[PDB]
DNA sequence: AGCATTGCTACGTCT
DNA sequence: ACAACGACATATAATTAGTCACTGTACACGTAGAGACGTAGCAATGCT
DNA sequence: ATGTACAGTGACTAATTATATGTCGT
DNA sequence: TGTACAGTGACAAATTATCTGTCGTC
């Protein structure tokens, strides 16, 4: 086994030097005799330069340098009390607790009362014992992480199978994160910070599409996202930008966190309809495609903005609330601007060769066809096994509706699509040669001269059966319309569909 | 090494004058908004 | 602030003061700490002074009754916290101080 | 030194007994602890 | 040599790193000195100047601020000493105890 | 007669 | 031959174990829980 | 003039004891 | 083979402070 010397002294070089000079060749029997010199230059008998030529011609470097001692490191309390503090550390540290070096020198004491020791571990020797397993723990917090490199990736998933990544959309990824940024109504009261929910594309790296808003995370949130992602992109000139955001078409694969909307029925309908597969991941560091970007997006971004609120709780930066400017209409824009005019343009951390966007653009394994957006909102939530009347009329949710072609049909098991952000129409579907086809769109009864949510329409089903109110379409209307959520949703309501 | 400076020298191709429209515009916005009292 | 306690000390006989700032505090704040670290950190189910220092399974662990928490302070405070020296005097146990 | 030593060696001279045998009972007690 | 710690960017670049790492950090607003610098480099490019300073100069430059604003964090209480002592009330009276 | 569907309430369970 | 590795007993000195006076630093109400979406309890308002 | 005060630290020092030395040895 | 950006070490390029000559009368 090779061994290398290290930290050569200027007395281990006075040594090697006397060394080096006999190393010079020369007959034993003066050999023998020019040796002598060493023995003043070294202050010792000849008989250690005798030891000295052994270790050397034997050693080298290392053995002419002196050891360390056979007892370095070893602890002279015994392997009684040396056990008895790794025991102890150990076990008092297990679960929740937290011992400390401290307290398992009052351990020590109090077992040597016991024991009758004479003379038990002093505490710095406690705390010198236990410095290899509080170096080793540390050392075990902070290990890096290679990450992938190059074009080949695949990506773990819940299943316990691996999904390789080999084109553009052929596997986008969402999350949620909390902004920390704190922003404000029209003129201004503190509201609270929104939620950031992102489609990255896993093959370039590239950020197809984003919905920020007040919404907790939930399915009309990521269907949101999506009817962003997939859809063509144009942004007014209010937003002056330099660049355009030309990302759109559609995945063949969707791998997400997990969450209650990411495994909700509406989105496995998406699933369905638009033909992705969900795909669940393992734990949180596979996500990292998408963690990532909000580490990102956080320090180069949020962090400048003057709601900022700090990365925890222990680092809130106290003025958040106090000088919390911003409303969504200009966050948005923030953020939007930096995602089209900086981020698609910003290389790919380990390609390096091309902005993110190229990737994107030269990555998918061929064009896709963009779809026509009415598609998308004909893939609306649906609610199944409810049946329809013996007429020409409907029923949901206590709300009660009418229908152009159901008058044809006898009271049957129907499927039925809705907007939850316009309730006032459904579309109704029925499952002829076991497939779905329409039967019609239909309207609640009389509704036409104003227009109904859904998020509205639940609330005021509470409110109208607890007060014995008699229960219809008619009056359940009224409770809609005889705050918080009232100003977050109508700070939503500012919408592009005004501006485009 | 030479391998490693064709991702060093690409990577520094980025015609970035274009991008800092977005940092000078941020900032711009921010101190635009005055705060209510 | 309580107009309970004020009419407390009118009836018992003390007159009662507030702090300016916690860290004039100091004199009580400090014991919760020396029980922070010798009491509540060495038992079942300590949560962490933080947030960021919240035991992994600080909610599997807990395991300890409101009695039997007391019934722990209270051979605390007797045989220990009050038997220490007051760290500004070294001669004297902090019940001998009184 | 004078004024230290004797602040140390009256603090040396305090019995920990009371102060010792609550450590290992605390123990004793949350040694009956299961979840 | 009288030149150490002193730099050779000269007073007006001194002055904008720090004038611009300044307001980046009061409110709630954490601009670190990587944001400064991209901030430096748009900032020689509407100035038509073809040399902005380098990211590692602006982090040296910061460097005694960024110590000077974490020493705060470490200042020590001398604390009462001895018997005597008194207690701080908000009415501004020392109550001695 | 028969249930049969429709609109709430947990009790998790997850981010 | 006598310069090669032993046989010491005794220093030599580099290890550990212990004493102390300093000092950093958290004690300052605070995450158990909001807020979605099931599988499964239910009632009800219908009707044949 | 003075927040609090405990756990962990440093800078030695007393005791251990690993092993270098000087002489003889064959 | 999580992700990957801001901060940092070791170094070269450039600047420039100042210290080393050969010197002159003191
Ligand atoms: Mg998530």
């Amino acid at each position: 086994k090779n061994v290398i010397a290290t930290q050569l002294s200027e007395e281990a070089q006075v040594k090697l030097e006397v060394i080096q000079s006999l190393l010079e060749p020369c007959d034993r029997t003066t050999y023998g005799q020019k040796l002598r010199e060493a023995a003043e230059k070294l202050n010792v008998s000849l008989r250690t330069v005798q030891r000295l030529v052994k270790n050397w011609e034997q050693d080298g470097l290392v053995g002419l340098t002196q050891t360390s001692r056979a007892d370095k490191g070893k602890h002279r309390i015994g392997e009684f009390w040396e056990n008895f503090i790794t025991k102890t550390y150990k076990e008092g540290n297990k679960g929740s607790k937290r011992m400390t070096p401290k307290q398992v020198a009052l351990r020590v004491e109090a077992k040597a009362r016991e024991l009758k020791d004479s003379k038990p571990p002093n505490y710095k020797t406690v705390l010198r014992v236990l410095a290899p397993i509080l170096e080793k723990q540390q050392k075990a917090k902070s290990i890096r992480s290679p990450g992938w490199r190059g074009t080949t990736l695949s990506v773990k998933t819940r299943e316990g199978k691996d999904l390789s990544v080999d084109y553009s959309n052929h596997v986008w990824q969402c999350d949620h994160t909390r902004v920390d940024v704190l922003l404000v109504d029209q003129h201004g009261e503190i509201l609270s910070r929104p939620w950031l929910t992102t489609v990255i594309d896993t093959y370039s790296r590239c950020i197809m599409g984003i919905n920020l808003g007040f919404d907790a995370p939930s399915s009309g949130v990521v269907a949101l996202a999506l009817r962003h992602a997939i859809l063509p992109k144009r942004y007014g000139s209010e937003y002056k930008l330099h660049c355009e955001w030309g990302t759109y078409g559609k995945p063949e694969h969707f791998y997400t966190d997990g969450g209650k909307d990411f495994r909700s029925n509406h989105l496995s309908q998406i699933g369905a309809q638009l033909g992705f597969v969900c795909h669940l991941r393992d734990r949180p560091s596979e996500g990292g495609v998408v963690e990532r970007p909000f580490k990102t997006l956080n320090d180069q971004l949020f962090s400048t903005l003057p709601g900022y609120t700090g990365s925890n709780v222990q680092e809130r930066p106290e003025d958040a609330e106090k000088d919390a400017r911003l409303t969504l209409r200009e966050l948005e824009q923030l953020l939007v601007r930096y995602i089209v005019d900086r981020y698609n343009q910003s290389i790919d951390a380990r390609m390096g060769d091309q902005t993110r966007f190229e990737r994107w653009e030269a990555g998918l394994p061929t064009v896709p066809v963009p779809i026509p957006e009415r598609d998308l909102d004909i893939c609306l939530m649906k609610q199944s096994r409810r049946t329809v009347q013996r007429g020409g009329c409907l029923q949901f949710q206590n709300l009660m509706y009418r229908g152009e072609y159901l008058a044809g049909y006898a009271g049957e098991t129907v499927n039925l699509r809705f907007d939850p952000r316009d309730i006032t129409t459904i579309l109704v579907y029925r499952q002829e040669n076991n497939q779905e086809v329409f039967l019609t769109r239909a309207h609640a009864q009389g509704l036409e001269t104003e227009q109904l949510a859904l998020d509205e329409a639940e609330a005021a089903s509470r409110r109208l059966r607890t007060a014995g109110k008699t229960i219809s379409n008619q009056s359940l209307l009224q409770e809609v319309v005889d705050e918080r959520q009232k100003l977050e949703q109508t700070v939503l309501r500012s919408a592009a569909v005004d501006e485009s | 090494e030479a391998a490693s400076r064709r991702l060093r020298t690409a990577g520094k191709t980025i015609s970035n004058q274009s991008l800092l429209q977005e940092v000078v515009d941020r900032d711009a916005l921010v101190a635009t908004k005055k705060s209510r009292k």
